[PDB]
């Protein structure tokens, strides 16, 4: 087996940027070795074959160069919707081998978080259970914090986020975090809120509701 | 078109098996080799080995030569992936991808890929989710939340595909009870809530659940 | 039956005919690859001539394009373009 | 462009109209000019499935055409030849 | 039907020349070497040359290279034989001959003939005979006397070719004049000398004569 | 050139007989020899080429052997309308040559003539000349004598004979002999006749007229 390793292995760069990306063999395998890119959810797809042979379909700020063990991917021209990891494939001797992956994020300018907050519906609550979800919608970058309190005491270890992958056409990101609750605790209580900390706030962002009142 | 549909995918136990299939449309499926490809959760991409379709001769990886096979229908245009002994490790996506048309020489890319479909090594049982309206209280938020489902995945739309802008699904966290929940969200303009209506439509194949829940303002009887 | 003479002789005379051609020997390079057929039919000059010092060699050719499978064993398999010569026309000249 | 079952189907091993040199039929006729000095017959051609095996004949069956002979500086005249046809064709190994 | 017919022959002066013509019909003329072949008149038999019917190509016995020469017409189906310098010993009878169809090999004999033309070698003039009658249960015997012509031939019939049975037609014979003079006689039932009549048709045609006397008691 | 050389030159057989024709070549020509037979006033016509292979339409009583420089051509039973001439021909190298020839008579029982007498026509001493016509017909042998006697003087270098080939069906020969004289001598003379000598008449046979009558 031919070992293709890739770097970096993630990397960030600005729209517009010429990004470079580089693949290593183990061996030499002439020319053979083709380029993928793959979007969160999908299939990947190639890009390039035969070292540097653009496949139709794919914009030309795409190309390729390199032989022996030494191949390089160039993106010319770094656009929004080229966030993907992107992986090279030799086609020199079975069985075909990738390497490890390039994940490419976009950076951009700070974005501050649209904070939103969803009591428990009355259906889940019959259940015995009560979620109640703090959505951080479109920003950037990623890293944000976020902090439970009922009726002002600090949660801790009863909730779980959860964070969208970078959009394609803004860059920005979201993300969602949920607290978990028995129907019991739910109800000794009446102030609940989230506390948003991020990048684009001056200070941290707080929403809250009552239970029991819109 | 040329379209490659894979089906199959689904729980099996550690040491169990089944069988994936990859029917292909809009092309001669006897004219270009069927590979097989997978990749487990979050990781690199892997060659399990491919398989002529004219003759039905196949060609293995070897790491997959004692528990992956390869067959052919060409009567219905469908390639077949059988597999068993199997291993947490071989939970993954596993993708058929035609080779290509050539025109100088030959070269082995992977020129059409099916969707995918996803293999799940566990003992635990199919359970299908719950649908909880997350209601909306200028722009406003709103959205349903996915609770407690197993396996992956679930797909939820808006609408049945009319409303696309503005919605993130977000991905599927596992709980400490061993479930997924998951939440999807739509911000939408703050004075549609009256007239326009939101449905989420929620579906889990491996448990036949097919949801949708309508999701309004609610109204309460305090207001702070 | 019987083939009349005057037959026999248009119908062989030096001419385009249908000629099974070996894949390899018009493409000597490509050796790593099996085809799928192994030779194509190509018009080529054949038939003969009115004495033993003519022969029958083309005066005008063309290029005919046909999907042949390439097989490269153990790595893949996939038809695609390849082209071909042909003969259309014909004299008898000397050699 | 031929489409990759066409091109199958055509070149696969069967009888095709072949040229075939009169003298090397019938070595033994050494002094005579034949016009025409080749003739159409049907022979077997084409390719097989795979390179181990070959296209020859399976049944066969003979072709009368009149061919002129000529003896130069002796004479001149048409009479009746037989030739051999192929009628059926099989891949078989080498 | 295969038949040759030849033509042509007749008086040529000593040093003159003449062209014989053979038409084909019956067959492809070009399929069949044409061959020539003269007899002087009492001896045996000289084989001159012969043609390719295909292409043309002439192929001479060496003692005719320099005086004869062979030509087709292919869209008539003729073959012409041309003769130059002609001294007395090419007076004959030339005939052509046409190649045989073959079966397995080739050998090279003569199939269908010409009937033949004779050509005389002489600088003297044509002469035209005068035909007489020899006047006649019995036999009565009748005939025609064909006197005084040249050159040969002269034939004769009866009653325009119905009537062959007992007739004798004699060879020429030269006379001290240079002229020759035969008779053609019959025999038939004397009863139908009366129910009967026998006319005798003379032909010469180097004198264009076409007589047709009746012989009666 | 090839000289080809037959023998006998002539022959008599009666019907029935074996006949046997060979041709001698001046050197080897293999097998390349053809027989013809030729009839009176006609074209040669091909018996047997090859040597020995028979041309289809020949009667099986003719067959040929030999090879190199000798040959042979057989009637294995002459029959009456086997009378001809017969030609050997080489093909082995142009020129194509022929042999000189070899006469087929057919022997039969002796048979008189039978003798007519035809005095000049009116027509022709119109003219100024007098032609007397003696005939002999259907006799075997050949050989016959004519004498002519006018008014019993026997005549001498005025008279002409023509004998026909022998007849296809019954082997005959017929005679006729034709006397010569002015009219100026023809009218001073009565008595015409011709005096027949055959080997089938034991007396000579007379046939005469009587001028004017």
């Amino acid at each position: 087996d031919i070992q293709m390793t890739q770097s970096p292995s993630s990397l960030s760069a600005s729209v517009g940027d010429r990004v470079t990306i580089t693949c290593s063999a183990s061996q030499d395998i002439s020319n053979y070795l083709n380029w993928y890119q793959q979007k969160p959810g999908k299939a990947p797809k190639v890009l390039i074959y035969f070292t540097d042979d653009l496949h139709s379909g794919v914009p030309s700020r795409f190309s390729g160069s390199g032989s022996g063990t030494d191949f390089t991917l160039t993106i010319s021209s770094l656009q929004p919707e080229d966030f993907a990891t992107y992986y090279c494939q030799q086609y020199s001797t079975v069985p075909w081998t990738f390497g490890q992956g390039t994940k490419v994020e976009i950076k951009r300018t700070v974005a501050a978080p649209s904070v939103f907050i969803f009591p428990p519906s009355d259906e889940q609550l019959k259940s015995g259970t009560a979620s109640v979800v703090c959505l951080l919608n479109n920003f950037y970058p990623r890293e944000a914090k976020v902090q439970w309190k009922v009726d002002n005491a600090l949660q801790s270890g009863n909730s779980q986020e959860s964070v969208t992958e970078q959009d394609s056409k803004d860059s920005t990101y979201s993300l969602s975090s949920t607290l978990t609750l028995s129907k019991a605790d739910y109800e000794k209580h009446k102030v609940y809120a989230c506390e948003v900390t991020h990048q684009g706030l001056s200070s941290p962002v707080t929403k809250s509701f009552n239970r029991g009142e819109c | 078109e040329v379209q490659l549909v894979e089906s199959g995918g689904g729980l099996v136990q550690p040491g169990g098996s089944l069988r994936l299939s990859c029917a292909a449309s809009g092309y001669d499926f006897d004219n270009y080799g069927m590979n097989w490809v997978r990749q487990a959760p979050g990781k690199g991409l892997e060659w399990v080995g491919w398989i002529n379709t004219y003759t039905g001769e196949p060609t293995y990886a070897a790491d997959f030569k004692r528990r992956f096979t390869f067959s052919l229908d060409t009567s219905k245009s469908t390639a077949y992936l059988q597999m068993n002994s199997l291993r947490a490790e071989d939970t993954a996506v596993y993708y058929c991808a035609k080779y290509p048309h050539y025109y100088g020489s030959s070269h082995w890319y992977f020129d059409v890929w099916g969707q995918g479909t996803l293999v799940t090594v566990s003992s635990a049982s199919t359970k299908g989710p719950s649908v909880f309206p997350l209601a909306p209280s200028g722009t406003a938020a709103l959205g349903c939340l996915v609770k407690d489902y197993f396996p992956e995945p679930v797909t939820v739309s808006w609408n049945s595909g009319a409303l696309t802008s503005g919605v993130h699904t977000f991905p599927a966290v596992l709980q400490s009870s061993g479930l997924y929940s998951l939440s999807s969200v739509v911000t939408v303009p703050s004075s549609s809530l009256g007239t326009q209506t939101y449905i989420c439509n929620v579906n889990h194949k491996p448990s036949n659940t097919k949801v949708d829940k309508k999701v309004e303002p609610k109204s309460c009887d305090k207001t702070h | 039956e019987v083939v009349k003479f005057m037959d026999v002789y248009q119908r062989s005379y030096c001419h385009p005919i249908e000629t099974l051609v070996d894949i390899f020997q018009e493409y000597p390079d490509e050796i790593e690859y099996i085809f799928k057929p192994s030779c194509v039919p190509l018009m080529r000059c054949g038939g003969c001539c009115n004495d033993e010092g003519l022969e029958c060699v083309p005066t005008e050719e063309s290029n005919i394009t046909m999907q042949i499978m390439r097989i490269k064993p153990h790595q893949g398999q996939h038809i695609g373009e390849m082209s071909f010569l042909q003969h259309n026309k014909c004299e008898c000249r000397p050699k």
